[PDB]
């Protein structure tokens, strides 16, 4: 026929494009995460239903994580350049035996700087084991850090309770969740929907636990593109949340040091309640309830009590232990029971100061809280689990950055708009 | 219905959500610096959008009619019959390879009847 | 007269100011980064509403002919003396908290003749 | 041909490059920042020059039909004859000292029959 | 270039002057040059 | 006459390769005489 | 000036009024001070 | 800082092997190292 065309404007067509992300606080005077610059308002987000839709999700590939993951390095190495700079501290330390206060204290001099520039006056402040290390016989005592990188002070008044945000993109963008819960997204989603922003995600850092995460429909999944895969491995949604406690009822008081001039530099001032090491509170059948699930299912993808777990061989503190972040502390909890194929168990764990978390992921100086005068008592849910493999065994691993963020953001892609199309119809109206 | 409100609806009797889809369109520190790559983006995306529907004549109609014929080199596709079942994303994937061709014939043709207007009177 | 200019004139007859408001409301270190969030903000603040005018098919005509008729819930006014001693910031007010379901409403039937168009050829 | 082709070319029968004209205007560390006073200078480029056609009710369609006749003030050029060889860059030196009235004068008259359209129904 | 300073006429507006944040905003202004202008000059110290 | 070798300036090094290019600005603005008065 | 410098021996510990609390920064010399008139005005629309 | 700076005990010309006195990475024990300029 004498068929014409027409472009009709403003169609539903997709395309896959890379870009960036918005942040929005849904909300208290400075936070690590800023949350201040971002948007709040999120009034009451449409989250519409699509239907008959066969699109596929590719989690592996997505860079979302990667765009997000470049994201977090930036709040952090950027939040504390306007602040106090540990250096010049980490001279040679006179330090002995502890006059009582035990086991990892060390009570330690310094001999540096007055704060009217030249006098040097010889105070003194606590340390732990683990924070100091040897270069005399037993006084060549420096910090962990001062032979590699530079060391800054966390900045007081800045907070670290990971105050949940939502990421999405900027108009003319979409984003696509398929709201089922039985997707090891790599292949297509049919119940796919649209909402204007990501719903709550807490940006947390951990290692072998995933902590205040989403909330499981009473299922476990497991998600990983080959389950022989000799790169990474498992990753575990677990059961509805299991209350883990973990606290330092260890009253410290804040002493002043004035490193410098306007710098005031802290450190722990002393003990005053009981000498009782941090540890972790789980229930005792909690453990053995996951255990039953992930066992049973993974008779499935694994051949069928040959079960055994066992602890990571080592070489990275970072990995072998479990990491937690409370209250502004970093602990680091001998995980040897949670993987020992097993009232109220008991977990212990030590802490340390001074973490280069920051140094070896995108390179600044390593970074150390100050002492928190007040008892923590802090409380959280555990709803993920990362497991490694090598009868089939299972130990803790991890390592990568690129493992914490990615139980959260599985149903999430970024998509483009194409309003274009051409259709053909009857035309010839004008000249 | 809303933001891509009825994506999986029908094929050409959808027209509903043409609207819907055009406001949202552009109406809607670490974070400051990607706010301003986030913004103009946004900016630019509706205008790009925009510039092919300006210069074919067809600016703020949501139909543009045109005087090139169809080509036998894009496909056959019959009329009511291929209008009621099929997906629209496999339509575009069919054309894009070739869909760029269009809007450089459209123009060339939209300038004809242009001139023709002032002789036309 | 000029910009804003004849403000405070008649409600009706006042139009002679509408293409002045019109052509200024874009053209017209520590400040460079405010002029960045200083500049962005007047474009958009353009397009938005210039975003209302074209989806609603009344694009760059400074009227807006339309189908949807008066409703008994806004207000009753009379034609001709209402529309010759009244403040034209006191008018707003009054549909102020009601003006949001216009903008749906007049695209709901923007669509239709959209639509109608092609059938009525 | 392409990017201001044919610029050389025929005075008034090089129409043929005034749509290409029009597609590229937009569509197209230390770097960064030059980047970001490098393209929203390019958009307010062509929301510029497009200000100006939108108000004068001539809006996407590369002429721009008025009322108001020419003036003796301008120069006495004739019809087919100045048309045909005259540099159209010096055209516009001969007028540049005295164009801004036209800008002014056309709104004037397109606001005068935006009202009588009303009226006249 | 030479403002215009349009008149307007039989205007009743309220304007409130403690309330106005156009102080505000150029309070927040003037340390930002301040503070901002000395960051690329010798510092004091050590001099004290 | 006698040459030597001299320069000195920075703004030499980088004459010889930019003297046939040139930064221009489009005027797309024009107004021609027409038959008109279509409209209203 | 004796408002600059202020006492911490017996009479000669002064030091500046101000190095216990903050840094303390030199303006450039070439940088004025007098206030040049401004003007202070919203974009369009 | 002013180098203790001597000839070259064989390289030669312009080679003027040469000690520092430096700060070292302790922030403290200042060590007299060396290098060529
Ligand atoms: C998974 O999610 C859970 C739930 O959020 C989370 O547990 C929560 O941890 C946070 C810390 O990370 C806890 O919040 C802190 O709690 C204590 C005590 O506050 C409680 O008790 C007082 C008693 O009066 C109540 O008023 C109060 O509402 C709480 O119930 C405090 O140490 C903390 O307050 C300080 O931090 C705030 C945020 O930065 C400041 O705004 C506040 O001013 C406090 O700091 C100031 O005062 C201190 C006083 O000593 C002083 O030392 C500081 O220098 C500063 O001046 C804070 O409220 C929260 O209670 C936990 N929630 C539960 C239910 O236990 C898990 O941590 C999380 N998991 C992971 C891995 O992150
Ligand atoms: C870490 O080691 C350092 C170095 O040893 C240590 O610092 C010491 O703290 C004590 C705290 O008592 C200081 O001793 C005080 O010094 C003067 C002496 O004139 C007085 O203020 C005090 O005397 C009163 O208190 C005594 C009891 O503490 C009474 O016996 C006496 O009668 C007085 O009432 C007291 O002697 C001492 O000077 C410092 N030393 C240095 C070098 O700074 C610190 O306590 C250790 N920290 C921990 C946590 O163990
Ligand atoms: C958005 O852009 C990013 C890059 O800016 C895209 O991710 C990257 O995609 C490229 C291919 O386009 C990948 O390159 C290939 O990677 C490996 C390197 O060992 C190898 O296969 C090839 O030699 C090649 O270099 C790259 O790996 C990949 N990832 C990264 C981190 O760069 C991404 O696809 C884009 N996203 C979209 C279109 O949604
Ligand atoms: C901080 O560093 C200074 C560096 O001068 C230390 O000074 C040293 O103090 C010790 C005693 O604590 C002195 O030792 C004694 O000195 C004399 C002989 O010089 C004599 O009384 C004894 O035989 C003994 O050696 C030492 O001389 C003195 N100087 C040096 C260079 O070491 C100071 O002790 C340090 N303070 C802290 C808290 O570490
Ligand atoms: C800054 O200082 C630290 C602490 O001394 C340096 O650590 C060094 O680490 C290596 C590798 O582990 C040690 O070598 C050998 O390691 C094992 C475990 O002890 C064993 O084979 C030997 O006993 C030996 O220690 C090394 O001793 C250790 N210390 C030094 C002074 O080399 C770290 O490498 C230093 N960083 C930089 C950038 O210089
Ligand atoms: C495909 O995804 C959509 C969007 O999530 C699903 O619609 C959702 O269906 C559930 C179950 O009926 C609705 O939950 C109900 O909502 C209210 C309370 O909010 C109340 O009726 C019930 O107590 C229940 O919680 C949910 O509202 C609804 N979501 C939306 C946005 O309408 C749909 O079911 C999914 N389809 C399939 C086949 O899985
Ligand atoms: C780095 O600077 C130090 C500053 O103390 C220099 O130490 C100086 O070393 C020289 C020998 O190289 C010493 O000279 C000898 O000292 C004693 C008398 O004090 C005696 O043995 C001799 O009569 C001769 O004078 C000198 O005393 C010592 N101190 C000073 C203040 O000069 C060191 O040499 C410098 N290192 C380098 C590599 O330049
Ligand atoms: C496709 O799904 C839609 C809802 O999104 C439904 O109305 C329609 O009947 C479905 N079509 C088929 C062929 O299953
Ligand atoms: C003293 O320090 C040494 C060396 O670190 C340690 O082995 C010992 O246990 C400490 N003794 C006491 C009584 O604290
Ligand atoms: C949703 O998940 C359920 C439970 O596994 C499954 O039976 C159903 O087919 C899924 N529906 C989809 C993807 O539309
Ligand atoms: C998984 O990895 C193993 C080991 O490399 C390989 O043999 C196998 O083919 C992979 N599976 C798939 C589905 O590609
Ligand atoms: C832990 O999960 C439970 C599930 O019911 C939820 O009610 C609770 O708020 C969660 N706790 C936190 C701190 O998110
Ligand atoms: C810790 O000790 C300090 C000593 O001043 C006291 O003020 C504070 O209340 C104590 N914290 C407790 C009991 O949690
Ligand atoms: C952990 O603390 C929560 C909140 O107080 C409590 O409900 C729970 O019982 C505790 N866990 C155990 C194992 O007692
Ligand atoms: C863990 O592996 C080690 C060797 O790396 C072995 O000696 C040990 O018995 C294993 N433990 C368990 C509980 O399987
Ligand atoms: C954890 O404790 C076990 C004994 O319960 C011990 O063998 C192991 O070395 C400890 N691991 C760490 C990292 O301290
Ligand atoms: C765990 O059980 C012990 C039993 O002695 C009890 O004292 C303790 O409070 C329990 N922990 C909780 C409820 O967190
Ligand atoms: C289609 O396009 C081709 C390529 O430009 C052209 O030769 C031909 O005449 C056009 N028409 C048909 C009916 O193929
Ligand atoms: C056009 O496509 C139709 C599809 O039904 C087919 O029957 C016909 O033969 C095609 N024509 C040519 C020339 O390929
Ligand atoms: C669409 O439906 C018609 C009418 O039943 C049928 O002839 C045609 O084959 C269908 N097309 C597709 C692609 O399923
Ligand atoms: C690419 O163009 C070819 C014809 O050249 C076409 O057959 C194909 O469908 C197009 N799209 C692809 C390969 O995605
Ligand atoms: C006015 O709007 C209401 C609410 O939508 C509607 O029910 C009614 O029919 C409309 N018309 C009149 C005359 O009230
Ligand atoms: C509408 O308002 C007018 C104002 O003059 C009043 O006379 C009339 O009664 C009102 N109608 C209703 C139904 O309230
Ligand atoms: C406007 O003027 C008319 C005619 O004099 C009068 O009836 C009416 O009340 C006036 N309206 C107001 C609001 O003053
Ligand atoms: C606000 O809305 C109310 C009714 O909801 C109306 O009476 C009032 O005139 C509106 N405007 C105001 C209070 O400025
Ligand atoms: C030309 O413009 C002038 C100046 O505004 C005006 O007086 C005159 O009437 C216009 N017309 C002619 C034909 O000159
Ligand atoms: C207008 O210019 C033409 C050019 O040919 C000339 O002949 C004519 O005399 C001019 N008219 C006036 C009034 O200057
Ligand atoms: C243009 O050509 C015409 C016709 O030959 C001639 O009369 C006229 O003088 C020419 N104009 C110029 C400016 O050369
Ligand atoms: C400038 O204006 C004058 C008259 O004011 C005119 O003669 C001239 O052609 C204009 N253009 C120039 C000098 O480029
Ligand atoms: C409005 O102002 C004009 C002058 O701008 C004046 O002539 C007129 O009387 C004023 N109207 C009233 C009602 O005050």
């Amino acid at each position: 026929e004498q068929l014409w065309v027409t472009v009709y404007y403003g169609v539903p067509v997709w395309r896959e494009a890379n870009t960036t992300l918005f942040c929005a606080s849904d909300a208290e005077v400075h936070n690590v995460w800023a949350t201040h610059a971002c948007v709040p308002t999120d009034p009451n987000p449409q989250e519409v239903v699509m239907g008959n839709v066969t699109e596929d999700f590719n989690m592996w590939k997505n860079n979302m994580v990667e765009q997000m993951h470049e994201d977090i390095i930036s709040l952090w190495c950027q939040s504390l350049k306007p602040c106090v700079k540990l250096t010049p501290l980490c001279v040679t330390l006179h330090c002995t035996n502890v006059t009582t206060m035990r086991e990892e204290m060390k009570n330690c001099s310094f001999n540096t700087t007055t704060v009217i520039r030249d006098k040097i006056q010889k105070e003194y402040a606590l340390f732990y084991k683990l924070d100091i290390v040897p270069i005399n016989t037993n006084t060549s005592y420096r910090l962990i850090n001062c032979n590699t990188s530079v060391i800054t002070q966390a900045c007081p008044k800045v907070s670290f309770e990971p105050i949940p945000i939502h990421y999405c993109a900027p108009a003319g963008f979409a984003i696509l969740k398929c709201n089922n819960k039985t997707f090891n997204g790599k292949g297509p989603c049919r119940n796919v929907s649209t909402v204007q922003c990501t719903h709550g995600i807490k940006p947390v850092v951990s290692t072998q636990l995933l902590l205040n995460g989403s909330l499981a429909e009473e299922d476990i999944i497991i998600r990983s593109e080959n389950f022989t895969n000799n790169g990474k491995n498992i990753i575990v949604q677990l059961k509805e949340p299991v209350k883990i406690n973990c606290t330092r009822p260890g009253n410290n008081t804040r002493r002043s040091i004035n490193i410098g001039p306007g710098r005031a530099f802290y450190a722990t001032g002393a003990i005053i309640g009981d000498i009782r090491k941090a540890h972790c509170n789980i229930s005792t059948e909690q453990w053995n309830n996951t255990l039953t699930q992930i066992v049973d299912k993974l008779r499935e993808q694994f051949g069928n009590k040959t079960i055994i777990f066992n602890q990571s061989s080592g070489g990275d503190p970072e990995v072998v232990m479990h990491t937690f972040n409370c209250g502004g502390e970093f602990f680091y909890c001998n995980s040897t029971q949670l993987f020992n194929s097993t009232d109220n168990i008991t977990l212990p764990c030590r802490i340390k100061q001074v973490i280069n978390m920051w140094q070896e992921v995108g390179g600044c100086g390593a970074m150390y809280a100050p002492p928190i005068r007040g008892q923590i008592d802090c409380s959280s849910n555990i709803t993920g689990l990362i497991l490694t493999r090598d009868n089939e065994t299972f130990r803790p691993g991890g390592g990568n950055m690129k493992d914490n963020w990615r139980s959260e953001l599985y149903k999430y892609k970024v998509v483009k708009i194409e309003p274009l199309g051409i259709a053909p119809t009857r035309a010839k109206r004008r000249v | 219905l809303g933001f891509l409100g009825a994506a999986g609806s029908t094929m050409g009797a959808a027209s509903l959500t043409l609207t819907v889809q055009a406001r949202l369109l552009l109406s809607g520190t670490v974070w400051g610096i990607k706010q301003l790559q986030a913004r103009v983006l946004a900016i630019e995306r509706y205008l790009k959008d925009q510039q092919l529907l300006g210069i074919w004549g067809c600016s703020g109609k949501l139909i543009c009619t045109t005087t090139v014929p169809w080509n036998t080199s894009w496909s056959n596709k019959s009329y009511d019959y291929i209008w009621n079942n099929m997906t629209w994303m496999q339509w575009e994937r069919e054309i894009d390879n070739y869909t760029g061709f269009i809007y450089t014939l459209i123009e060339e043709s939209q300038n004809q009847q242009e001139k023709n207007e002032l002789e036309l009177l």
